[PDB]
């Protein structure tokens, strides 16, 4: 209980003191990383049919 | 006394909580709101695995975006080749009760744990023997979740007596050994650069452990029910995290806060798992109502719909390179949608 | 070349799966998921870290008995697991009528035991598996009763002290818990420290279940 | 006249076709449904099949006509596939009723000593049993008689009538449906008894539902064989057009059995999925 109590409050001491951004910067951040990265993304924009790998292309 | 220790903590919490609200002066949405939709996507079948005789609890891609490891109550873990659909390896398990896998990078090893409280793993490139039960860790007290591989040598894990543990492979000891959850820990997701590692937990929160140090970061909460799933996003600076509330949310690390949530009143079933595309733009959770949702990023608009199973999907994956998506369901078939 | 190897590496694994799946389903499972303290230690004696396994063969017939007693966590989250079992054995003490949780204050064990029944019984994991029900240390609890009496764990029940009053009475009381009244059954026995039948009543009970199962599949029940 | 029954025996024909293709696909596409009893019942729903396929048409199309227009050959043809696909059919009942009865008994010996190999073996011998006995002894002419009007039928291209001698009559009704019903008969009573008792453990459901199994077949086929086995004796006692009616009676369990024998809510998702 109290090695409890004291753990629990140093954890929260140590946690308070941490540097935060406004929301809006981190959503810009991840918005522009998200734009920048859009065009090699195989799912959201229709890859070639030929470099598809898993409907026809060749293995080996 | 308590009680002086328990009105410092409440002053503390209350401190951090108007810490979060001060820097939440918008919302997520109003800044994506000139973003236009994604627009619906397609996906069929193309390849369905079978040969598991009964539920799938586990799986897990490879580097080379072609091997996939699987798990099955039956007690045997195969490891498919996606392309040709032909299993590779079948590996008898000692425990017929398997609740997770791993697939380390290299590809030299791979993992298995349940509620044996073992975590096995097992060697697959070998000499003349095809596998052999390479090593046994047997530290933790409760039933394994998730284990994944921070290195050839290195895996960490998550149990259910609520204590993470980061086993070193060649000595077999707990280098390490991460505590403070009040619950279960049943999901971890460790990062790209894999300094750091979220964890959730059946209390309704997160926390970011860090690997080196061996000290809890921050903690995350907002949900009204248990985690069952976690995901880094692609870039590394925030994680999405399902629930039972069926309520997916988006926390960023550095604002520390929630950026936004994922939900319908359609939806009722719990989340079983949730995964990133490679650029993050669509967030894909294999719900418990036998379909697989797939969420926008940035306007928590829905966007189709993958519905090929009979029973809950259990586990979700995509490769690396993001070509594929593999989903696998109590129905004992695997689905590489695409 | 290489892919006919292939082929025919993925041939052979498919066999090998075929084989061990009908292997297994050869084999009957059981859960023995019981309380704490219902001396399952006992029974599992009688019958021969995490969970432990059982393999034991009678009239040519293999039995894996699962016991996940050692556990000691949130079972909410891994109790699916055990979806397909053939039964469900559950072990209770009649000697902890009168006895408390050294944790709570003022929980009888047997209620304790109770809700756990319950829980178990009522969940919508196990709506079709059957249920044993094992009553251990049957003369501890007789000679319990003829000291003391009954009242202290039930403030309402009709009956003198008696070893057979008290024994129906618990069994109907732990009968009336389970809601599914036409889907599942509940196989009742008490035991002793030296029974040497408990394997045979277990065998009986399974039996049943099967041509139960067989039955309802056939519709003719 | 024949307008009447033309419409009748196409609808019959469907029918079949439609409930055995049914059966046989609900059973292939699903890996729930794939178990032992499924073995047999798809054997059962592909004999039917060909029935619909290969028999129905021929003998509609000869009732309608009036008279064998295709061949001896052909008529020759007609008649084994007939006896072979009519033989496997209540051979795969009997056969189904034997498992049902070894399964309920006693649970263990069947789950141990039954395999899908061992399955495969039986369905074979079964099929190779109805060859044997269709096949060969027509093909070497020896349901043939010396009756002069045999010969005249045999040798007129259009009588393709089923006018047969004593020994293979009798030989094929025994080996195709009674040892059969007298086997369904045994087991089913056991089965009941054992119904019986377990529900005294633990209330007419059983009855109706091993009555619909037995009635039906009996009702369907045990007419056409009694006339037959008299028909041996004595020609002039029975006539025709009420030996080919209860031949049509008997084929009709060709389309009852699947939806008797498919019934249980598996086969009900399974149906309703595709
Ligand atoms: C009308 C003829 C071609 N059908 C014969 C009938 O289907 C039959 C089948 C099996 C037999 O053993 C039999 O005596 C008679």
């Amino acid at each position: 209980s109290i090695a409890q109590a004291r753990k629990l409050v140093e954890q929260l001491k140590m946690e308070a003191n941490i540097d935060r951004i406004k929301v809006s910067k981190a959503a810009a951040d991840l918005m522009a990383y998200c734009e920048a990265h859009a065009k090699e993304d195989p799912l959201l924009t229709p890859v070639p049919a030929s470099e598809n790998p898993f409907r026809e292309k060749k293995f080996f | 006394e308590l009680d002086q220790l328990r009105q410092e903590a409440e002053q503390l919490k209350n401190q951090i909580r108007d810490a979060r609200k001060a820097c939440a002066d918008a919302t997520l949405s109003q800044i994506t709101n000139n973003i236009d939709p994604v627009g619906r996507i397609q996906m069929r079948t193309r390849r369905t695995l079978r040969g598991h005789l009964a539920k799938i609890y586990a799986m897990h891609w490879g580097t080379d975006s072609r091997l996939l490891v699987s798990a099955s109550q039956d007690g045997k873990l195969i490891i498919w080749d996606s392309y040709t659909t032909n299993k590779v390896h079948a590996i008898p398990l000692r425990s017929s009760w398997v609740m997770t896998c791993a697939y380390a990078p290299s590809g030299n090893y791979v993992a298995c744990g349940g509620l044996d409280n073992i975590c096995s793993i097992y060697n697959l490139k070998t000499r003349e023997g095809n596998v052999r039960v390479s090593r046994e860790l047997a530290g933790h007290t409760g039933y394994l979740s998730c284990c994944r591989f921070l290195d050839d040598n290195q895996i960490v894990t998550s149990s259910g007596d609520t204590t993470c543990a980061l086993w070193d492979i060649e000595t077999g000891q707990q280098t390490t050994t991460f505590t403070g959850h009040t619950g279960d820990v049943m999901s971890l997701s460790l990062a790209p650069d894999t300094r750091l590692f979220v964890s959730g937990a059946c209390d309704a929160s997160a926390k970011l452990w860090d690997v080196r140090e061996g000290m809890c970061r921050q903690t995350f909460t907002g949900h009204e029910s248990d985690i069952n799933a976690i995901c880094f996003f692609p870039n590394g600076n925030a994680f999405a995290t399902g629930s039972d509330d069926a309520t997916c949310r988006l926390f960023d690390l550095r604002a520390d806060q929630e950026l936004m949530t994922y939900s319908h009143d359609n939806i009722i079933c719990g989340i079983t798992s949730v995964s990133f595309s490679k650029s993050g733009r669509l967030l894909l959770a294999g719900y418990d109502d036998f379909n697989c949702n797939v969420w926008d990023a940035l306007k928590a608009d829905r966007a189709g719909v993958l519905a090929g199973h009979d029973n809950r999907v259990s586990c979700l994956g995509v490769t690396d390179d993001g070509m594929a998506v593999a989903t696998g369901s109590w129905d004992s078939f695997l689905k590489i949608w695409n | 070349a290489e892919d006919k190897a292939a082929v025919e590496r993925s041939k052979m694994i498919d066999r090998n799966l075929r084989e061990d799946g009908e292997k297994a389903a050869r084999e009957v499972k059981l859960l023995l998921l019981g309380a704490g303290e219902s001396g399952k230690s006992t029974i599992v004696k009688q019958m021969k870290t995490g969970i432990v396994e059982t393999h034991f063969t009678f009239k040519d017939l293999h039995f894996k008995m699962f016991d996940v007693g050692a556990q000691r966590s949130e079972r909410k989250k891994w109790i699916h697991c055990f979806e397909g079992v053939t039964a469900i054995i559950f072990c209770v003490a009649l000697s902890d009528y009168d006895l408390v949780l050294a944790e709570d204050e003022e929980m009888n064990r047997m209620h304790e035991s109770m809700k756990l029944f319950d829980s178990i019984c009522n969940n919508k994991w196990f709506t079709d598996t059957s249920i044993i029900l094992f009553l251990n240390k049957k003369d501890l609890f007789e000679e319990k009763i003829k000291k003391s009496p009954l009242t202290i764990c039930y403030p309402e029940y009709a009956g003198s002290n008696t070893y057979e009053e008290a024994a129906a009475y618990i069994q109907c009381q732990f009968e009336d818990l389970n809601k599914r009244k036409d889907t599942k059954e509940i196989y009742t026995h008490f035991t002793c420290a030296t029974d040497t039948k408990n394997v045979q009543f277990v065998f009986d009970a399974v039996t049943d279940v099967i041509q139960r199962m067989h039955l309802r599949q056939y519709e003719l029940l | 006249w024949e307008a009447g029954m033309s419409l009748l025996m196409a609808l019959v024909v469907l029918l079949i076709v439609a409930g055995n293709v049914l059966v046989i696909a609900a059973i292939g596409s699903t890996q729930r449904l794939q178990t032992l009893t499924n073995l047999f019942i798809t054997s059962l729903a592909c004999a039917d099949l060909v029935v619909g396929l290969l028999v129905v048409p021929f003998g509609a199309t000869l009732v309608v006509r009036g008279t064998w227009l295709w061949g001896s050959f052909l008529c020759e043809l007609w008649t084994s596939l007939d006896v072979l696909c009519v033989t496997a059919s209540i051979e795969t009942l009997c056969v189904i009723a034997i498992d049902r009865y070894l399964a309920i008994t006693s649970p263990f010996r069947y789950q141990s000593l039954m395999t899908r190999a061992r399955a495969k073996v039986i369905i074979c011998t079964v099929w190779a049993i109805s060859a044997l006995v269709s096949f060969l002894p027509i093909m070497m002419h020896w349901w043939r008689d010396e009756d002069p009007q045999a010969l005249k039928c045999y040798q007129d291209p259009g009588c393709c009538d089923f006018v047969t001698n004593r020994a293979y009559a009798i030989a094929s009704s025994i080996i195709s449906f009674y040892i059969p019903l007298l086997i369904m008969i045994f087991v089913y009573l056991r089965v009941y008894r054992e119904a019986k008792e377990q529900i005294r453990k633990i209330e007419h459901k059983a009855l109706k539902t091993l009555g619909i199994i037995m009635g039906v077949f009996t009702l369907c086929w045990l007419p056409f064989f009694l006339v037959n086995i008299v028909n041996v004796f004595n020609r002039d006692l029975v006539p025709d057009w009420l030996f080919v009616f209860f031949n049509w009676l008997g084929y009709a369990n060709s389309a009852f059995n699947p939806i008797i024998y498919c019934r249980s809510p598996d086969f009900r998702k399974a149906f309703k999925r595709l």
